[PDB]
């Protein structure tokens, strides 16, 4: 959606912006989650035969 | 198992009537028992628990685990 | 078993095998006599129920409830499931002998050990000081020599001490996803409750200094020694498979502070004038009267491999530093003039670790290593960086970035209202326009701050 | 204005924003749910009442009995909170209900008169709650945490993406009960709708509507419109509505009252269909085709014989028109058929299922619901009423039946406990315009969706579930025999109530320990919203959309609180100001704005009316007297930024502190951060451990006020008043007589206990700091308790970073710190253990305590008492006897070789064992006090004596100082009679006391007087007496102890947990990492004034970990600490107080746009002084979430403290003396200690015991156990050449009991051999195969 971030970290940030921001941080936080018992199945799978 | 049941509703009866804990003094004064009778009684009559037992809500804290056997002894006092 | 409150530990299987057998006798009962038929088809059915819970208890749509108000568990389930009585003793179990203990950063030593500390190695060290304190003659039992371990003296420590050395002990980290996880080192007898790992191989770990109690495992017999020592240290194996690349190259404040090191810039004090020897260059940058990144004329001596490992010296003039002449002090009788003569940053120590490793040897190659991040852990507390409010810095530009930025969003709001500008158009308008824009606030920064 | 600890000393607050009122009672949530349960209600549709309304009053199935309810009362507590806080013996309060016995007659049917009895049943158990908020069970305090469940709704839901790819969209409808079954209705890709009824297979969609004893034709007038078709004669002629013709391809002429309109092959397009409703026509010539093949309604029977011409739901042919034409039906009523708009679905339902009537449709739900029964009516019938049409087996919900008025589009808000035969006929009509594309899909997230389930309501579900666990029973003894000399007391039971209230408190998953650290972790754990729960969100079909966050979002749930790993943010914790309402849902207050005039009136909003209109933020620049400076105002629509005029804006916030909880708004620079360690921040603080003495902090919020008195850890004052006299261990007050009490004088004693045990091990203490008597009134500061100095919190301390790399030791976000932290005990937490006696009868002796212990040397038992107990603060060791105790042995059977040397060396060795307590690897300290308790019928035999005479100290001898107060006050009321009465003067002092009864006066009222005060003193000792005897009593009866148990010693230590080199510490911000070794303070930097640097951080760890608020929080440290060393060095001169005033009258006036003008000129001299000694170690900052600082507010803050505006001043080497090429900031910043300590988690073993099936080698915490691996080590393992070091691991040091015997006997000679033999574990996974009962062997090589 169409309006970015106009200061930075160092100047501030609003309040809504901040609210935006926390949808694409918990979601890489719940995909770096739940990723690592798909790759742990996997590196599983290529050692199993072996 | 009948003595059980017995001093069971008795019991009841008296948490109804009283309304505190069923102390068996008054129990071992009513039904002329002796009091050590009445422990050995109480101190019976108690169900086994399993094996299992699941207390964490994760599933790696289950039994096979801080009950050990005592049957093996130590190797310092074989050595 | 009977537990410490008096309380008793019974299996499911008990009442199982109890209800089974009451129930056959309950069939030899009903068939000793004359009973119905409905009554011996029903004991009949019940008992096929009864002996196929037995055998595999909860795999079709209902089970027996009613012991403790949790589903029931079978002994297939101890074999088939998640419970796994394989996974769990049979194909990995519990062990004895190890520890673990808080990772802590120092040093302090040469790359073949790591800091193992004093109260664990007086645990797990213990029978080893039962065995080489009884041959020796200085207890008469052991059981006396039970009390004389407990009582701590100092001959203890130092029968300890004699046990220590030469042993590579086992430590690994969990998980273990790669083979560099675990590897083994030989112990050194510090003050402290926490263990200590060699900093510049924490690449091998993949792990950052906060905790997780990486574990210890000691080994025992003669040949578990030698299998300890040949191909388990991490000399013997520094190269990993997957990657045309090392994992034992460094990017922290070893190539940071190299980096602030090996830097030039044309300045005062003491530039452009020649000296022979880069031993004088760092005695006169020593001595006070010098700059870092001055220019200085060392005469350098370069060597160079001949056909079956002979070497040529050839001293002339180099246009060279301070810091690099004493880099060049730092590699023994290796590598030419070309590898120290650029900006040795992150792929140039990389570079530089591959072709000492390829070309010249591997002893040297460790060695090379170690002075490396010697001089990296000197030169960084020399350094001394410093991040403040005033260091990164905005420019004047972003106003007139923001104001371009929303003169544009109201021109695209003015000819939003003209009726042939659909949500997709402006929608991709509107993706074009903000990725321009922080594009030229990215071309920005770096212009400013690739400057001042 | 303000407080007298405001008074005292005050801090700086920025405020760019003008604020309104501040945040309310922190916990309100936990507190109200149980307000609104226990409390009575007059209405009584709320609480127990409901359901003593719900099921009582209960009929039999004779008839003949019934039982009825009036009300309920509860009474008092037999013992305190302090008392189940020392002991602890289930903290409660007896339930008293009243009971009514009705029974009928047999000849009258209506005969109630018959026999009326009343008396008294008992209950059970009902805890109450401390008001500071803690369940109080057996000594361990709890709470419960609050539940997020989906609540009874109709909304609905979107079946796409996996299933189905044909490409199909289909939908489902779920109306949600409160207790029966799920309903389920769903879509068919054939075009058809399925019935799920407690969803296990599926039905058509007409089979209810059948049931219901519906026809065909009553279904088709209610949801179909009929068109009525006419014939006259020649022709085909219908009632068309004009605006029908939609989308349709016209293969006639049209021709109505003129020329020819609509072409042969053309679509009705616009103007067409406008002329059609202008004409107004009212039939239309159709030819024949267009209505033969279409599907009437009614069943058409023949006027001639009867017979049935054309049925319901038969297609029509070419001879069925001419039938219908000559039998003179000319009525044809056929239903309107769209396929593109409307739908015909449930006609083609009805083309599927063949049931025609009630009977066929009951029989297959009958065989649906439970299977392997021949089918019945009333059976069937019974259970459809029992199912579908009940009240007491069936409730519904009156806020979910509000809700589902809300969602049918209803105006009654009210409704009954069944479900009426409407309400399936409009959810299946909205089903049908949604599957027609009117409607629109409600998302899961939405928080109308969801309800709160407080303590009150779950208390409510587990009362009816243990009333119904009663009723039952109650039936069948009212339904057993006779009823004459039966009475109700020995019917209704009291045990299964009370045990399942008993067993929900203490064996939930929900109802778990508390966390004792420090109290903002303890407010983050009372209001904690969970997601799992009694069949709620399982984390095994957790909602990977549900997970993410709603933008309803805003204001009512804090995104960022939830510990990362497996807890993921599922579970999360409401914000500061919202509030629950009586219904269960969240609301958030906003104020009026009206037509751009800002009022001061404020309102509540529930989850649905957030998203109609506008909704104003805070960072909108505002102006004085009301209006806008901006004409541009952004705010929220519907979810979305906007950006629009001044008169549209409706509401707005008060202020932007609210959008995160209390725990992340506790840090003051949460703008300037990233939102991974603002997350990360959370549990960061919620796990940190206070120090024994720290001290005022310098940066927090304005906020800590709250956290602090609100939340219950600092003692409160009732109602103030003055201070008589100061302890450490207790301290009175003397309440002015103009707010006291008007029947006696109130004295409010605080026996405060200390150092009271955790089950965190912490050390817990409320250090009495107040100086002597002061004028204190209501809301104030008394006793600073373990993590708060001077009301606020201070949970740690300021150290001085200078964040510079070092040789190798600040290598990767690890910690240096300096050995002048260790000098004054700094940074030195106290961590307290508990440990127990045990002395149960065996059958061969019982357990006695003696201090004669047999082989044991006088050295270890000169530590013990005659009784054999340790002495109180005695120093222990590891290895040393913690309390004596001999046991019975049995029968000696050893060894020949021990024989002999019993008989050569003459040891008797009898019946008396070592069992005394001993600590295994005995961490070492100090004894706190010892807790025994007795036995009833065993004499407690001499050792309790001394903590008797302690208890009896902390008896009567406070209450005899109460009664001194009283007498005090009774004397003086004696003299004002003895005055009054005649002229004493001098004859009064001489005299004693106890000689004034005895003088006589004159027969007047005076004497009344004297007699009325001689009856007031025996009054006082008869009311004396009654306590005294009370106590004693208590003290007696209050050993209840578990059976076959005689009597438990407790035994507490004190380690004090000196600095470990290696730990687990860090900031505020996220940055954990490992300190190590201890450099001094010579090797580590220094300044130009000679102080060498306390603590060195990461300095690359800044720019890579995203942290920014760390550096100008370093610089508002600096810089106070400087204004507090400015304070200092002229409190070191003798200087005149006129300076000092203009001093801290400029200080505060430092602020340009600053706010909270202090009232600075009305302090007194010694008031300047005392806020000097406050402020002598820095002048604390308090800058407010989300509205920071500026940086030339930092600038010209720090250029006060004589900096350059760069804050780093000539860092000089301790090694070389030199002085650094680029200087490093030295500043001050705060940070906090954790909970991981080093040697609680660290274990290491040896030997040990074995246990059963493969000899499991034990492991754990306080264990003695060791580390395992999985088969990633094997794996890792078998990457190497390593062989069979794996193959060791495998057998001989874990399961071979041969070969660990070779290998030790070969370690303790000298061998160092393994010889492997043979493992057990494979012989046990041997066994295993065999109980089956097929083969398996070895094949002998």
């Amino acid at each position: 959606i169409e309006t970015p971030i106009t200061a930075n970290f160092r100047e501030g940030l609003n309040v809504l912006q901040y609210f935006i921001s926390t949808h694409g941080a918990r979601k890489g936080l719940a995909d770096t989650a739940l990723k690592t018992a798909n790759s742990g199945y996997l590196t599983r799978r290529l050692v199993d035969v072996a | 198992i009948e003595t059980i049941n017995k001093l069971n509703r008795i019991s009841r009866q008296m948490l109804q009537e009283m309304g505190r804990e069923p102390t068996p003094e008054e129990l071992a004064e009513r039904m002329l028992m002796p009091e050590d009778k009445i422990r050995k009684v109480l101190k019976i009559a108690k169900e086994p628990i399993s094996m299992e037992t699941p207390i964490g809500d994760d599933e790696d804290s289950h039994l096979g685990d801080f009950i050990e056997d005592t049957t093996l002894e130590l190797p310092l006092d074989s050595a | 078993v009977p537990l410490d409150g008096g309380r008793f530990a019974t299996s499911d299987l008990n009442d199982l095998y109890r209800r089974v057998i009451n129930r056959n006798n309950r069939l030899k009962r009903l068939l000793d006599l004359a009973a119905p038929d409905i009554i011996v088809r029903n004991e009949k059915r019940m008992l096929q129920e009864a002996v196929d819970a037995l055998l595999d208890n909860g795999r079709r749509g209902r089970a027996i409830t009613g012991s403790n108000k949790r589903p029931l568990k079978s002994l297939a389930d101890m074999i088939k499931g998640k419970q796994g009585r394989f996974r769990q003793n049979l194909l990995g179990k519990r062990v004895d002998y190890s520890g673990r203990s808080v990772i802590t950063v120092g040093p302090y030593l040469r790359l073949h050990q790591c800091g193992l500390p004093k109260k664990m190695a007086l645990e797990l060290f213990k029978p080893f000081i039962y065995g080489k304190l009884e041959l020796r003659g200085l207890a008469t039992t052991i059981k006396a020599a039970k009390k004389m371990v407990e009582r701590e003296e100092a001959v203890v420590w130092d029968i300890l001490d004699e046990v220590i050395r030469e042993h590579p002990v086992l430590l690994n980290r969990a998980p273990t996803l790669h083979r560099l996880g675990i590897q083994a080192f030989e112990p050194v007898l510090i003050e402290g409750k926490a263990i200590q790992l060699h900093p510049l191989v924490c690449a091998a770990y993949n792990a950052d200094f906060d905790g997780d109690q990486m574990a210890v495992h000691v080994p025992l017999t003669l040949e578990a020694q030698l299998e300890a020592r040949a191909l388990m240290m991490s000399t013997n194996n520094i190269l990993s498979p997957a990657n045309g690349e090392p994992i034992i190259v460094p990017s922290q404040d070893v190539v940071l502070g190299l980096y602030y090191m090996t830097r030039d810039c044309v300045n005062a004090k003491g530039e452009g004038m020649v000296l022979t020897g880069p031993k004088e260059a760092e005695r006169l940058y020593r001595s006070g009267l010098a700059s870092l990144h001055a220019r200085v004329k060392v005469r350098i001596t370069e060597y160079e491999k001949d056909a079956n490992g002979e070497l040529v010296a050839k001293t002339s003039l180099k246009d060279t530093t301070v810091g690099r002449a004493i880099l060049w002090m730092i590699v023994p009788k290796g590598l030419p003039y070309s590898i120290v003569n650029q900006a040795l940053g992150k792929k140039a120590i990389s570079k530089m670790l591959n072709t000492c490793y390829r070309i010249l040897g591997l002893k040297p190659t460790v060695i090379f290593a170690d002075q490396i991040m010697y001089t990296g852990f000197a030169y960084a507390a020399r350094s001394g960086a410093s991040v403040g409010i005033d260091d990164m810095v905005i420019p004047e530009k972003k106003h007139e970035i923001i104001s371009e930025a929303e003169a544009e969003v109201a021109e695209i709001q003015e000819q939003f209202q003209s009726g042939l500008v659909t949500a997709g158009e402006r929608y991709n308008k509107v993706i074009d326009i903000w990725a321009a824009a922080n594009d030229r606030v990215s071309k920005a920064m770096m212009d400013n701050l690739q400057t001042e | 204005v303000y407080s007298y600890t405001e008074k005292k000393r005050i801090r700086k607050d920025f405020g760019k924003r003008p604020q309104v009122l501040d945040v309310p009672y922190l916990l309100s949530i936990q507190l109200d749910s149980f307000q609104k349960f226990i409390e009575q209600d007059p209405e009584g549709q709320y609480g127990l009442e409901a359901a003593f309304r719900s099921v009582f009053p209960i009929q039999s199935y004779s008839g003949n009995s019934e039982l009825q309810y009036v009300s309920y009362r509860l009474g008092e507590p037999v013992f305190d909170v302090q008392e189940c806080q020392i002991r602890g013996v289930t903290y409660s309060a007896p339930l008293r209900v009243k009971l009514r016995l009705v029974i009928y007659e047999r000849e009258a049917p209506e005969g109630t008169v018959k026999d009326i009895k009343e008396q008294e049943v008992y209950m059970g158990e009902i805890p109450l709650m401390t008001d500071n908020g803690t369940f109080v069970i057996n000594g361990t305090e709890r709470v419960i945490v609050s539940q997020l469940h989906r609540s009874p709704g109709v909304f609905f839901d979107s079946d796409k993406g996996k299933t189905h790819s044909s490409g199909k969209v289909l939908y489902n409808a779920r109306i949600i009960p409160y207790r029966g079954s799920w309903l389920d209705f769903e879509f068919d890709p054939k075009d058809n709708l399925f019935v799920r009824i407690d969803r296990r297979r599926k039905l058509p969609a007409t089979i209810i509507l059948r049931a219901l004893n519906y026809t065909t034709e009553q279904i088709l007038d209610l949801f179909f419109e009929k068109v009525i078709f006419e014939i006259r004669d020649n022709k085909l002629q219908m009632e068309l509505v004009p605006e029908r013709l939609r989308g349709e391809t016209a293969s006639f002429d049209i021709e109505a009252n003129g020329k020819v309109y609509v072409e042969k092959g053309r679509r009705i397009t616009a103007r067409h269909i406008r002329q059609l409703e202008k004409d107004d026509v009212k039939l239309i010539e159709v030819p024949v085709e267009y209505i033969a093949g279409k599907v009437v309604a009614k069943d058409y029977i023949d006027e001639s014989t009867g017979e049935l011409i054309c049925a319901a739901n038969m297609e029509l042919s070419l001879d069925l028109l001419a039938k219908l034409s000559q039998s003179g039906h000319k009525r044809i009523e056929t239903l309107f058929t769209n396929d593109l708009d409307h739908g015909p679905y449930i006609s083609e339902t009805l083309r599927v299922d063949p049931t025609n009537d009630r009977l066929s449709a009951l029989v297959e739900i009958y065989r649906m619901m439970r299977p392997g029964e021949p089918p019945t009516r009333e059976a069937a019938e019974s259970l459809f009423e029992n199912l579908f049409f009940s009240e007491d087996r069936y409730d519904l919900s009156a806020v979910g039946r509000m809700k589902f008025n809300r969602s049918l589009l209803r105006e009654e808000i009210e409704g009954s406990g069944i479900l009426s035969k409407d309400d399936i006929i409009d959810v299946m009509k909205k089903l049908i315009d949604i599957r027609n594309g009117k409607g629109e899909v409600d998302d899961i997230d939405h928080l109308g969706n969801r309800r709160i389930r407080s303590v009150g309501e779950m208390a409510e579900n587990q009362f009816r579930v243990g009333l119904v666990r009663v009723e039952r029973a109650v039936k069948e003894r009212l339904s057993l025999g006779d009823l004459d000399t039966l009475m109700p007391q020995d019917m209704i039971n009291a045990k299964p109530i009370s045990a399942a209230v008993k067993e929900f408190f203490g064996s939930s998953q929900l109802s778990q320990f508390m966390d004792q650290n420090n109290p903002l972790s303890e407010i983050t754990h009372k209001r904690r919203i969970s997601a799992l729960g009694p069949g709620g969100l399982t984390r095994e079909r957790a909602g990977f959309e549900v997970r993410d966050v709603h933008p309803t979002h805003y204001g009512r749930v804090c995104p960022i609180e939830t510990p990362e790993g497996p807890n993921i943010g599922l579970i999360n914790s409401l914000s500061v100001y919202a509030q629950t309402n009586e219904y269960g849902f969240l609301e958030t207050p906003y104020r009026k704005v009206t037509d751009g005039v800002v009022t001061d009136e404020i309102h509540y909003l529930s989850a649905i009316e957030e998203g109609n209109y506008v909704i104003a933020q805070a960072n909108s620049n505002l102006d004085e007297e009301g209006h806008f400076v901006e004409d541009l105002v952004t705010c929220r629509s519907k979810g979305e930024s906007s950006l629009f005029s001044r008169d549209q804006v409706d509401y707005m916030d008060v202020s932007t502190q609210q959008v995160v909880s209390v725990g992340a708004s506790l840090i003051p620079f949460l703008e300037h951060d990233d939102a991974n360690r603002a997350l990360m921040g959370a549990n960061m603080q919620r796990q940190a451990v206070p120090t024994l003495r720290a001290d005022k902090p310098l940066v927090g919020t304005g906020m800590e006020r709250a956290v602090a008195v609100d939340s219950g850890v600092t003692a409160v004052a009732k109602r103030g008043g003055v201070v008589q006299y100061v302890d450490a261990s207790r301290i009175v007050i003397k309440v002015n007589e103009d707010e006291m009490y008007p029947g006696e004088a109130g004295i409010d004693i605080y026996n405060l206990t200390k150092y009271t045990r955790s089950n965190q091990n912490t050390c817990i203490n409320q250090m009495p700091c107040v100086s002597l008597g002061e004028p204190v009134e209501r809301g104030d500061v008394l006793a600073d308790g373990p993590s708060t100095d001077l009301g606020e919190l201070a949970l740690g301390q300021n150290m001085r970073v200078a964040f510079m790399p070092w040789n190798g030791y600040n290598f990767e976000d690890s910690i240096l710190v300096s050995e002048r932290v260790v000098q004054e005990d700094r940074f030195t937490t106290i961590h307290i253990q508990e440990l127990a006696c045990v002395s149960r009868d065996t059958k061969l002796g019982p357990e006695e305590i003696t201090a004669d212990i047999p082989n044991v040397g006088e050295a270890a038992l000169s530590k013990l008492d005659e009784s054999g107990i340790v002495y109180i603060g005695a120093e222990v060791t590891g290895g040393d006897i913690l309390v004596g105790k001999v046991t019975p042995k049995g029968e000696t059977q050893l060894t020949p070789e021990e024989k002999l040397l019993r008989a050569i060396f003459g040891e008797k060795a009898s019946d008396v064992k070592d069992s005394s307590l001993r600590v295994p690897n005995g961490v070492s300290g100090t004894v706190i006090d010892v807790q025994v308790f007795t036995r009833d019928g065993v004499e407690k035999d001499k050792r309790a004596l001394e903590i008797e005479e302690m208890q009896l100290k902390q008896a009567k001898k406070d209450l005899s100082e109460e009664l001194q107060i009283l007498e005090a006050g009774l004397f003086s009321r004696i003299r004002a009679v003895l005055v009054a009465g005649g002229v004493e003067a001098e004859k009064l002092d001489k005299l004693p006391r106890d000689r004034w009864l005895e003088l006589g006066l004159t027969d007047e009222e005076k004497q009344n007087q004297l007699e009325q005060l001689a009856e007031q003193y025996d009054e006082l000792k008869h009311e004396f007496e009654k306590k005294l005897e009370a106590k004693r009593r208590k003290i007696t009866q209050g050993d209840d102890l578990a059976p076959g148990v005689l009597k438990i010693v407790k035994v507490y230590l004190a380690v004090k947990r000196r600095i470990q080199p290696g730990d687990k510490m860090a900031g505020r911000h996220g940055n954990k990492g490992v300190i190590s070794k201890i450099n001094p303070i010579e090797d580590m930097p220094y300044d130009e004034n000679g102080t060498p640097v306390d603590i060195v951080l990461n300095p690359l760890g800044v720019p890579s970990r995203m942290n920014i608020g760390q550096i100008l929080e370093t610089h508002l440290g600096m810089a106070a600490k400087g204004i507090g060393d400015k304070i200092n060095a002229m409190l070191k001169q003798q200087q005149e107080v006129a300076k000092l005033r203009e001093f801290i009258q400029r200080a505060y006036d430092l602020g340009a746009d600053v706010r909270q003008k202090v009232d600075l000129s009305t302090f007194s001299d010694e008031e300047v002084m005392r806020l000097a000694e406050n402020l002598r170690k820095g002048m604390p900052i308090a800058t407010p979430v989300f509205d920071g600082a500026k940086e030339a507010e930092i600038k010209e803050l720090l250029k006060l403290g004589d900096l350059p505006t760069s804050g780093q001043i000539r860092l000089y080497d301790g090694r070389t003396g030199e002085q650094f090429e680029r200087p490093v900031t030295v500043g001050y910043m705060y940070m906090l200690k954790l909970n991981h300590l080093v040697d609680d988690k660290m274990h290491a073993r040896s030997t040990g015991s074995y246990s059963l099936v493969t000899q499991q080698p034990l492991g754990g915490k306080a264990q003695f156990g060791g580390q395992r691996f999985g088969e990633m080590e094997v794996w890792a393992l078998e990457a190497y050449g390593a062989a069979y070091t794996l193959q060791e691991m495998l057998t001989v040091k874990s399961d071979d009991v041969n070969g660990r015997t070779k290998m030790y006997k070969n370690i303790v000679d000298g061998n160092h051999q393994m010889e492997p033999g043979m493992p057990e574990s494979f012989n046990v996974l041997l066994k295993e195969i065999r109980s089956l009962g097929i083969n398996i062997e070895l094949e002998d090589e």
